[PDB]
């Protein structure tokens, strides 16, 4: 997994690859790692996939209820505080490593979160097995006062570094841009640099190739009238 | 010792043109000893189908649990549960046992009754959802199944062509796994007809 | 970690490096280890980042609630709250915290709370992996009642050496000055302190 | 202290009656009449909605007839909200039994369980009883088609034909007159509607004031079907039996 | 200390009446009028913002509340009781449904959960019933548009159109003459404003009337783009200006 | 009516009659006072000698909390002991967490909230005591008086019990005649006089005088009992003033 | 007639214990007032020290709940301090859990919910107090939110509480009818306090010395109370024009 | 304990269970009956850890007898086996699990069919024509796979069972001191006293 | 009247009637006397029988080697309170290697009785106690009331007709306080004191109960022919 977060002029961008693995096997080639906590607070997760999804939804649910209770749009610091206290209580056993980004009435924010509850602040961050490959690109091309176009470019370039160089990462680049005073734009499959080539042969079988013992209609309908 | 490979078995699911297919082997064993050749791993709740691999006691328990929950769902909602909704229920139910999990590999398959859209999904033992467009695999020969499906599969196959593809994917994968085989079943699922076919295969 | 706090004539100054480490990989090169638990009571953190953040958040909560009921807490009181959490949860924590604060009655005070959860009031304190390399230097160079400029130089020079020898320490040197005049943040970059 | 304000809901009168149970039964006597009739080839459940409006959405409305599982249904007379609490408990009990034994719960076992819950509120806890009487219509392979009733005391009994709610004395006399053992479902449908038509406090019996259900083995071969009638289907059966 | 009131405070009287529930319904009768009308392509709920003082900012008091993106609620009776019920209703929509099925509950089932909470305050130890009647409007994929009333007893009923509180008897008669099964949403809003004018004494404008609809999906109110299946909330509260525009065509 | 049969019930006036009845028990008790001086506080109490068989100086009434707070009360003596026991727990937990000894205003609210809590439910009875307490902290001397309702304020001088009106009048004279302040030793003498003067409301039986004090200069900010020569000197001063 | 002793419905659908708690609210015989400026929120309250033996510095009904939120109470001091301690605990917990300062309107809602519970649960009595919360909120600006024993709460342009609330209310209403704006158009808080004291003098018809009043002021990032000498300076400016 | 076998023929179910009880070094008993009658037409044999086996079996017996009295009705073999499975599936995630494997042989009086269920300590249930637990199947299944017919008589089933026991007595290292054999059919449960 | 239904209710004059009714149970009880010198402390108790076939109810209970009490009122309540004292004396010895001070024992009894006067559901104790003991500050005598009030005295009496013995001790105060190093004479004074409360009946061999504790004397109870010497 490679995930990054990059601050820019009027907001923040996060990105991620789309490969999920079971040991050395690729379980899903087009996985969605960008999760929504609230409309304008999104996070990307590395580590145990069920944990990152579950902890995001629990805090996302509680954030929504909090937003309704207070009649205020949710804040990133609230999502951060709730995530870290939950993760600290479980002493690292919930394996969720997150980059949390968003815009709120206070401004634009970028944080990261380690599974044991430690948080940090930054202008550019990376997490996952491909974080070193990504951070190399970020440390080489990051500057202060990036534009929206420059930040999207830098973020996707950092994910590409993970895709090509880290065996734990691959396939496509997903991006989400959160700008102040605008709707967050989720760009699913922003880059697609790994389409499989046409195969040499068709493997469609002639009908009747498989040996069959018994056939029967399965009743999926409910008990009928009359 | 490893709970997920004591009993053995496999499940595979695929999508086609206006149809889905789900298939499984029939073996239950105690490690090397073959115990049963009639242990079906695919169940259905209305028009939603669920395959489960892994520890057999948990397979039986979870079937009974989801029958329980989908029956209460239907009574309260006054309609059958859909594949997309059921997928979330499986995920929720597995994660509630985060630190004492059911040792299983579930697979959901079905067609949404309102949109007509074919749907498949897979899970790890702890609830993480894999929603693939093409195919889902599970069990002690999942590596073998990934190899078969990746080469044999093409999109928009007609029901009777999809049957041949998924059948050959299962059969040849099972024959390269010691703990899978001893018979096989394939379900072909259309919007308002489902056909069930038992396959002839080697019994070693 | 290389952290320290030093009392001087006008109050107290806290100092720290900016390196956070998971193994040999620098997970953050621009970390802020100087943490505010009250207006003029800050702390330096060393050990597990999760643990020291969790503790500091709880202390900030405790002192915020203390203030609402009883007014501004003393530095001794803040140290006691830190100690209570560190002592009673010694089995499950890896935290080494230095507490520094400014009263008008007591002026500058420094308390160090090592691993066990004991408290020690000192004229100055050093902690973190990098502190081992500057016990000799600090003992020889510390004087009581130094000026602000002298204390900044003492901390700058001390942490410079700690950074030079300890691989776990590095980045920028951050400082926070606590006096009657208020709260001042300072930062010193590598090109400055490496040539000392 | 608090003793001052305690009504003591679980005490005997000097005559050996349970005050709250008796008063809850008084409440139920003002609820819409529900009737159950058991035939050889099925069971009928008929019930009257209480003084409705033209602006009530009938086709999505349910106040009388509830499904417990595919084989068992209930007719309600009393506080609807109290009934839904018990109905959900009964639905869970049925599923617990199905999970444990892998067989559908026998009708009497479900009835006994709900009745025991009602009993508890009369003996301990200091809470008010549930103001509900049920008619249970169900089928299992031991006793076949069965009708039961339970009331706030937690007592239950079996019936060939029975009514609960308003005008039960008049209704039970009419049922006792025309009921025969060899009766069929279509005949029982007519008896239930004719009895409601005569006992009703309304001016006339129309489709919008009724809820209707049948449990038939009129399901293709050895199986049982529950049919909760739609508004148009209640209108048709009213014309067929010659009431409108 | 300890809560030593473990016994029921609502009991059956010799006549079979549950006194505390009847008295709660009396409190609802004294409350300000609120109504709901269902159209073919939407539902409208409305009430009067009876301001307790002109120095009070009545925009800070919300009588019409969002429960889910597709479900809204209004009341008549005791305001504080309503406020806590809205809090509980919002939470139960998540805990007993969204955290299980990954989607928001259908209107009828959320109503069922709120009803259960109101029933328990009628039987549990050491509590009184809630002194409110709720009108809950909503939409969901398989049931379409719907409107429900919930009473202090916990009982609930579906309506094509209805009214509760002060002038409910007169308002329900007015609605019976105007309602048909071919109404468009704008027609239902028009009828809602006509009906509500009869029970209002003083000022009748966008600042004294609170009105919300369950209608088309609002992608402009979603807060993000990029997911085709997410098309936005169907609940929308009308602005003061939007109400006044429809009061000229009145 | 019936509003006075149960605690925590508002009457149609908006009154809690059970709390008002607790005040009657306080008014029935012996006289106790408190005087705030220049750098501390003085407490004194009237002890009625019911019989010759009572051992002199043994049945001590004034109680210490921590090492810097004194407490005295009029009314039901056991209720006062219960309140002081809670106060001692509150002071111990404060010092445990925060290290410093509990400030007097902080301590006042701890007692206040606890007494107020016994007006919230019908399962408990209000306290049948008014408590005069105080001491020295980092911000100087503080004197408080706390009623059955939970109400408390700071005082220059305070009095409660059967002879409270007499005592209050004497205290008001001291406030007027000494705007600059009173010394600790003067306050002990004055406290003796005021109790002797307040004993006219309890003139049937003879009594025993008991005094305590906390002063920054005289006791190092610690609570101590007045004993021996200093007590006799105060008794002599008091006896001289009544004659 | 036990429906008058505990919080259950009377045959008219009324809660008498709640109504009687509203009456306890005026037991102190003290009136309070709150107004909003451009940058601030001001609250003033009468101060009465009837006993010469009292330490006047300890007699107060204004509370510093958090750094940003202040609270004035109308009602007996025991119940006032009960509500104060709880509000302080709630504000601190909020900041710890959600990482930002609890807004004034949110704290008001929370205390109102707690009050609502006392009106529904029998074992708990209502508190005989009305709570007026003030701040300069970082999102909503100057804010006044007031809670009562029924569990009701709402925002205010300005408000008044006590035995003579109606006189003060009407006086404030008439001013805002003239100006046609929702606040006092003034730059400094000193002049907003002067407005508040002036309009209380007009409404009650009484003059005030420095010891007869109690003042609280909320600005961006802090709430504070004025000393007797700060109030004296305010009174001098009022008299000099 | 050790060897437990089961075979379902045309009209009955036959259960065979060893008689030995060994406590480490010595054989303490050679006549032990490793079975409990759950209801008139349902028998359960068992093997596993010492103590837990009898404790579990008697616990199940008590529960089924309680059901029989309450409803005045005998549960079907399928229903009993499901109850037993759930108890073991519950047990496997307990503080200290029941280490017990069982065979349930019953005659269903409604369907007029014999039924054999095999359940291990994890709660793994299968319906079989013939079954076993432990190492018993490793020696006997190749013989049963060859000779078994669904239309076998009870006498033919006993003969096939004798061949299985003979193979066990030849190739197994442990002396299990023979087997007690019991038949379950429409008339109930009976013991073959010469085997 | 309307305010005596439970212990949680004050009367309009600020009285607690349930506590006052508990006090009344003591007045119905048999007389018992307590007195002390500077070296010893003595309890004398008149035991009451049901009839001529019955035994005489025991009145004195030992709490430790250096402490014990006599009772008047509900005997089971004395058993509960004396058990609590035995435990508290015991806790002091085991944890602190310290004999529990008589004054501190009074404070503990006061607080235990108080909790039963301020809470709903409970009831006050229906017994009065006279505690004697010898600790590090010499001989002591305490009087316990179930209101919570505990008082240290030279001498006293509780129970029916206790006023006669109390007046005698008030006269003899200067004499019996000086009886140091003479146990027999101190008991004689106690037997003469309790005699001022007798009517119709006199002190017999199974009627009289005496207890003593002192400088070199463990708490010991005398009954039967052991008190014939003092008759
Ligand atoms: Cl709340
Ligand atoms: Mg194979
Ligand atoms: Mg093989
Ligand atoms: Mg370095
Ligand atoms: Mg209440």
């Amino acid at each position: 997994t490679t995930i990054v977060g990059v601050k820019f002029n009027n907001g923040v961008v996060i990105a991620a690859d789309t490969r999920s693995t079971q040991g050395p096997i690729v379980a899903d080639k087009n996985c969605a790692k960008l999760h929504r906590i609230s409309p304008k607070i999104w996070c990307a997760g590395a580590g145990t996939a069920a944990d990152t999804e579950a902890v995001t939804q629990l805090i996302g649910s509680n954030i929504e209820l909090h937003s309704l209770y207070t009649s205020r749009e949710p804040r990133v610091v609230s999502a951060l505080q709730m995530l870290k206290q939950h993760l600290f209580k479980y002493q690292g056993h919930i394996g969720a490593y997150l980059i949390v980004a968003g815009v709120d009435p206070t401004g634009s924010h970028l944080f990261s979160i380690h599974a044991n509850g430690s948080t940090d602040v930054g202008y550019y961050l990376s997490l996952g097995s491909g974080s070193l490959a990504a951070m190399a690109v970020l440390e080489s091309h990051w500057k202060q006062d990036l534009t929206k176009e420059e930040a999207i470019k830098l973020a996707s370039d950092a994910i590409q570094a993970g895709i090509w160089n880290d065996l734990g990462s691959g396939s496509n680049v997903d991006v989400c841009v959160m700008e102040i005073g605008k709707d967050a734009e989720y760009l699913r499959n922003y880059l697609t640099p790994n389409v499989r080539e046409e195969k040499q042969k068709s493997y469609k079988f002639p009908r009747g190739t498989t040996a069959v013992l018994k056939e029967s209609i399965v009743n999926i309908c409910d008990i009928q009238e009359e | 010792s490893d709970p997920s490979s004591i009993n053995g078995g496999i499940v595979v699911a695929m999508t086609g043109k206006d149809c889905v297919a789900i298939a499984c082997d029939l073996r239950l064993g105690s490690q090397s000893l073959g115990v049963s050749n009639k242990f079906e791993k695919i169940f259905h709740y209305g028009h939603v189908f669920l395959g489960i691999t892994g520890l057999a006691t948990d397979v039986t328990t979870l079937n009974e649990m989801f029958r329980y929950k989908t029956n209460l769902y239907k009574l309260k909602e006054e309609r059958a549960i859909e594949p997309e909704t059921f997928t979330q229920l499986v995920s929720s139910s597995l994660y509630e046992r985060r630190f004492g999990p059911y040792f299983v590999g579930p697979v959901v398959a079905g067609i949404n009754s309102k949109s007509g859209k074919p749907f498949i999904a897979g899970f790890d033992l702890i609830g993480c959802i894999d929603e693939a467009k093409d195919f889902i695999v599970s069990g002690t020969a999942s590596d073998q199944l990934f190899g078969m499906c990746e080469s044999l599969y093409e999109p928009n196959l007609e029901p009777e062509d999809l049957f041949e593809t998924i059948s050959q994917a299962l059969l040849n994968a099972a024959d390269r796994d010691a703990l899978s085989g001893w018979g096989a079943v394939v379900y072909i699922i259309k919007k308002d007809e489902v056909v069930k076919r038992y396959l002839k295969m080697r019994q070693d | 970690t290389s952290i320290m706090a030093v009392t001087f004539k006008d109050g107290v100054i806290l100092g720290a490096d900016s390196r956070t480490t998971t193994g040999a990989y620098i997970a953050n090169r621009v970390t802020d280890k100087l943490t505010r638990v009250h207006d003029k009571i800050w702390c330096c953190r060393s050990g597990s980042a999760a643990d020291t953040q969790a503790i500091a958040d709880i202390v900030q909560y405790h002192l915020e609630l203390y203030t609402s009921q009883y007014g501004t807490p003393s530095t001794e009181t803040a140290a006691s709250v830190f100690k209570e959490l560190c002592y009673e949860n010694k089995d499950n924590l890896t935290a080494g915290i230095i507490v520094a604060g400014y009263d008008d009655k007591n002026k500058g005070e420094v308390y160090t709370i090592p691993l066990g959860g004991s408290v020690h009031k000192l004229p100055y304190a050093i902690a973190g992996s990098g502190s081992t390399f500057i016990y000799g230097y600090c003992d020889k160079n510390f004087r009581e009642n130094m000026s602000k400029e002298e204390t900044v130089d003492f901390i700058k020079h001390s942490l410079s050496q700690a950074i030079k020898w300890d691989g776990s320490s590095g980045g920028v040197i951050r400082m926070v000055v606590l006096t009657a005049a208020g709260v001042e943040r300072l930062i010193f970059y590598p090109d400055e302190y490496e040539q000392l | 202290g608090s003793r001052r304000y305690d009504s003591r809901t679980t005490i005997f009168s000097p005559e050996g009656r349970l005050y709250q149970v008796e008063y809850a039964l008084e409440s139920i006597s003002h609820a819409g009449t529900a009737i159950g009739i058991m035939a050889s080839d099925g069971i009928v459940l008929a019930a009257e909605r209480k003084v409705t409006s033209t602006l009530l959405e009938q086709d999505t409305s349910t106040e009388k007839l509830y499904k417990l599982n595919d084989k068992i249904a209930v007719a309600v007379a009393g506080l609807t909200a109290d009934a839904e609490i018990l109905i959900n408990t009964a639905r869970i009990h049925a599923q617990n039994y199905l999970k444990t034994y892998n067989e559908d719960i026998p009708v009497e076992i479900l009835v006994r369980r709900l009745s025991d819950i009602k009993q508890g509120y009369t003996q301990h806890g200091g809470l008010r009883p549930f103001g509900v009487s049920f008619i249970y219509a169900g089928y299992d392979d031991r006793y076949g088609y069965q009708l039961y009733t339970s009331n706030p005391s937690g007592n239950y009994t079996g019936w060939k034909a029975i009514s609960v709610g308003a005008n039960t004395s008049a209704a039970q006399t009419l049922l006792q007159m025309d009921y025969k053992d060899d009766m069929k479902v279509d005949d029982a449908i007519e008896l239930a509607l004719k009895t409601l038509s005569k006992t009703t406090d309304s001016s006339a019996l129309t489709y919008d004031r009724l809820e209707f259900a049948t449990i038939r083995k009129g399901a293709n071969d050895g199986e049982v079907y529950q049919k909760i009638f739609k508004p148009q289907e209640i209108k048709d059966i009213l014309v067929k039996t010659g009431i409108t | 200390m300890t809560d030593r009131y473990s016994f029921s405070l609502t009991t059956f009287s010799p006549s079979g009446k549950l006194g505390q529930i009847d008295y709660a319904l009396t409190a609802v009768k004294q409350g300000v009028t609120s109504l709901g009308i269902k159209a073919t392509n939407g539902v409208v709920i409305a009430t009067e913002k009876k301001s307790s003082s002109p120095l009070a900012m009545s925009e800070t008091l919300s009588k019409v509340s969002l429960l889910t993106p597709d479900i809204g609620a209004v009341y008549s009776g005791m305001g504080p009781d309503y406020r806590v019920l809205v809090d509980k209703s919002r939470k139960v929509a998540h805990t007993s449904y969204k955290r299980i099925y990954g989607e928001y509950p259908p209107t009828k089932l959320l109503v069922s959960e709120v009803a259960k909470i109101m029933q328990e305050a009628t039987q549990s130890g050491g509590v009184r019933p809630f002194g409110v009647s709720l009108l809950i409007a909503g939409h969901d994929e398989f049931n379409g548009f719907s409107l429900y009333q919930v009473d202090p007893s916990g009982s609930y009923f579906p309506w094509k159109a209805t009214a509760i509180g002060k002038g409910s008897v007169a308002a329900k008669t007015f609605l019976e003459k105007r309602w048909n099964d071919e109404l468009e949403l704008e027609d239902a809003i028009h009828i809602a404003l006509l009906t509500l004018k009869e029970s209002v004494e003083g000022e009748f404008n966008g600042d004294t009337i609170e009105l919300a609809i369950i209608g088309d999906e609002n992608p402009d109110l979603l807060g993000y783009t990029g997911i085709p299946t997410d098309k936005g909330p169907r609940f929308r509260k009308l602005t003061s200006q939007e109400i006044n525009d429809r009061l000229e065509a009145l | 009516t019936g509003y006075d049969l149960s605690n925590s019930v508002f009457s149609p006036d908006g009154r809690n009659f059970q709390v008002e009845y607790a005040v009657k028990a306080v008014e029935n008790g012996t006289t106790s006072i408190g005087i705030k001086c220049n750098d501390g506080v003085v407490f004194a109490v009237e002890k009625l000698i019911t019989s010759k068989l009572l051992v002199p100086q043994k049945n001590v009434k004034i109680q210490v909390v921590d090492r810097h707070i004194g407490c005295v009360y009029s009314g039901l003596i056991p209720d006062g002991r219960h309140l002081v026991n809670r106060g001692r727990e509150e002071a111990a937990s404060f010092k445990k967490l925060y290290k410093t000894p509990i400030p007097i205003p902080a301590f006042a609210d701890r007692l206040g909230q606890y007494v107020q809590a016994h007006t919230l439910y019908n399962s408990v009875r209000p306290f049948g005591v008014s408590t005069i307490f105080g001491g020295v902290d980092k911000n100087g001397a503080h004197l408080y008086m706390l009623e059955p309702s939970g109400s408390y304020w700071g005082y220059k001088g305070a009095a409660t019990g059967k002879g409270r009106q007499s005592a209050k009048a004497e205290l008001e004279k001291l406030v007027d005649h000494h705007p600059e302040g009173l010394s600790a030793r003067e306050a002990v003498k004055q406290a003796a006089k005021i109790i002797y003067l307040a004993h006219e409301d309890n003139k049937e039986k003879d009594f025993e005088l008991e005094i305590s004090w906390c002063s920054l200069s005289e006791t190092n900010g610690l609570h101590k009992f007045v004993k021996g020569d200093l007590l006799q000197e105060a008794i002599d001063f008091a006896q001289k003033e009544i004659n | 007639g036990y429906d008058r002793h505990i919080t259950i419905f009377s045959p008219e659908g009324r809660l008498y214990q709640v109504e009687y708690a509203f009456k306890a609210t005026n037991q102190t015989n003290i009136n309070s007032l709150a107004v909003r400026g451009k940058d601030c929120t001001v609250v003033i309250s009468q101060k009465k020290v009837p006993d010469k033996l009292l330490d006047p510095t300890t007699v107060s009904y204004i509370f510093c709940i958090s750094r940003t939120i202040g609270m004035v109470v109308n009602g007996p001091i025991p119940d006032a301090r009960n509500a104060a301690l709880r509000a302080k605990a709630e504000a601190a917990e909020f900041r710890y859990k959600y990482g930002y300062d609890m807004p004034c309107d949110v704290l008001a809602k929370r205390m109102a919910n707690l009050s609502q519970i006392y009106t529904q649960r029998a074992y708990m009595r209502p508190l005989g107090v009305i709570l007026t919360f003030v701040s300069v909120d970082e999102e909503l600006g100057p804010s006044i939110y007031k809670t009562d024993p029924a569990g009701y709460y709402v925002g205010y342009k300005a408000t008044a509480t006590g035995p003579k609330q109606q006189e003060i209310t009407t006086n404030l209403e008439n001013h805002f009818k003239k100006s046609k704006i929702d606040h006092i158009n003034e730059e400094s808080w000193e002049k907003v306090v002067e407005f508040a004291i002036t309009h209380m003098i007009d409404a009650l018809g009484t003059e005030f010395s420095k010891n007869d009043l109690e003042v609280g002021v909320a600005t961006k990032d802090k709430f504070f109370t004025l000393s007797a000498e700060n109030i004296e300076e305010r009174l001098v400016a009022i008299a000099e024009q | 304990m050790d060897i437990i076998l089961g075979i379902r023929v045309q009209d009955s179910v036959i259960l065979a269970s060893s008689k030995a009880v060994t406590r480490g070094i010595s054989v303490l008993k050679d006549s032990d009956d490793k079975t409990r009658q759950l209801s008139p037409h349902t028998l359960m044999s068992f093997a596993g850890e010492a103590g837990d086996t009898v404790q579990f079996a008697e616990y199940i017996q008590a529960n089924i007898q309680l059901y029989s009295i309450r409803e005045d009705y005998e549960l079907s073999p399928q229903a009993v086996s499901s109850f037993v499975r759930q108890e073991l599936a519950k047990s496997i995630r307990s503080r200290r699990p029941y280490q017990v494997n069982v065979l349930i042989g019953g005659y269903d009086k409604k369907k007029n069919k014999p039924e054999l269920y095999q359940i291990d300590y994890l709660g793994t249930k299968v319906e079989l024509p013939y079954g076993a637990h432990g190492y018993s199947g490793f020696y006997t299944f190749s013989l049963l796979d060859h000779h078994y017919r669904p239309d076998m008589t009870t006498e033919e089933g006993l003969d096939l069972l004798k061949l299985c026991v003979q193979e066990l007595e030849k190739r197994m290292p442990m002396d299990f001191k023979g087997v007690i054999v019991k038949i379950v059919d429409k008339d109930g449960i009976r013991q073959v006293d010469d085997f | 009247n309307n305010y005596d239904g439970d212990t949680v209710t004050f009367s309009p004059t600020g009285r607690l009637f349930q506590v006052e009714y508990a006090l009344e149970a003591i007045k119905q009880g048999s007389v018992t006397v307590g007195l002390r010198s500077n070296t010893h402390a003595v309890l004398v108790a008149l035991k009451r029988n049901a009839d001529e076939l019955s035994s005489y109810q025991k009145k004195i209970i030992k709490c430790d080697e250096h402490m014990g009490l006599s009772l008047a009122g509900l005997a089971p309540d004395a058993r509960v309170l004396s058990n609590y004292l035995r435990q508290q004396c015991n806790y002091s010895s085991l944890v602190f290697n310290r004999k529990l001070a008589v004054e501190r024992a009074g404070h503990l009894l006061c607080d235990k009785a108080q909790k039963n006067t301020q809470s709903y559901g409970g009831r006050p104790y229906g017994v009065g106690l006279l505690i004697i003991g010898y600790d590090k500050s010499g001989a002591h005598l305490l009087e316990f009331q179930p209101s919570g009030n505990v008082t240290e005295l030279y001498g006293t009496a509780i129970g029916a007709r206790s006023q006669g013995a109390k007046t005698y001790l008030e006269r003899t105060l200067d004499t019996f306080i000086k009886i140091d190093g003479n146990p027999d004479e101190l008991i004689k004074a106690g037997v003469e004191a309790i005699s001022q409360s007798l009517r119709d009946e006199s002190l017999t061999v199974d009627n009289l109960s005496i207890a003593i504790v002192g400088k070199d004397t463990p708490f010991t109870i005398y009954d039967g022919e052991a008190v014939a010497k003092y008759i």
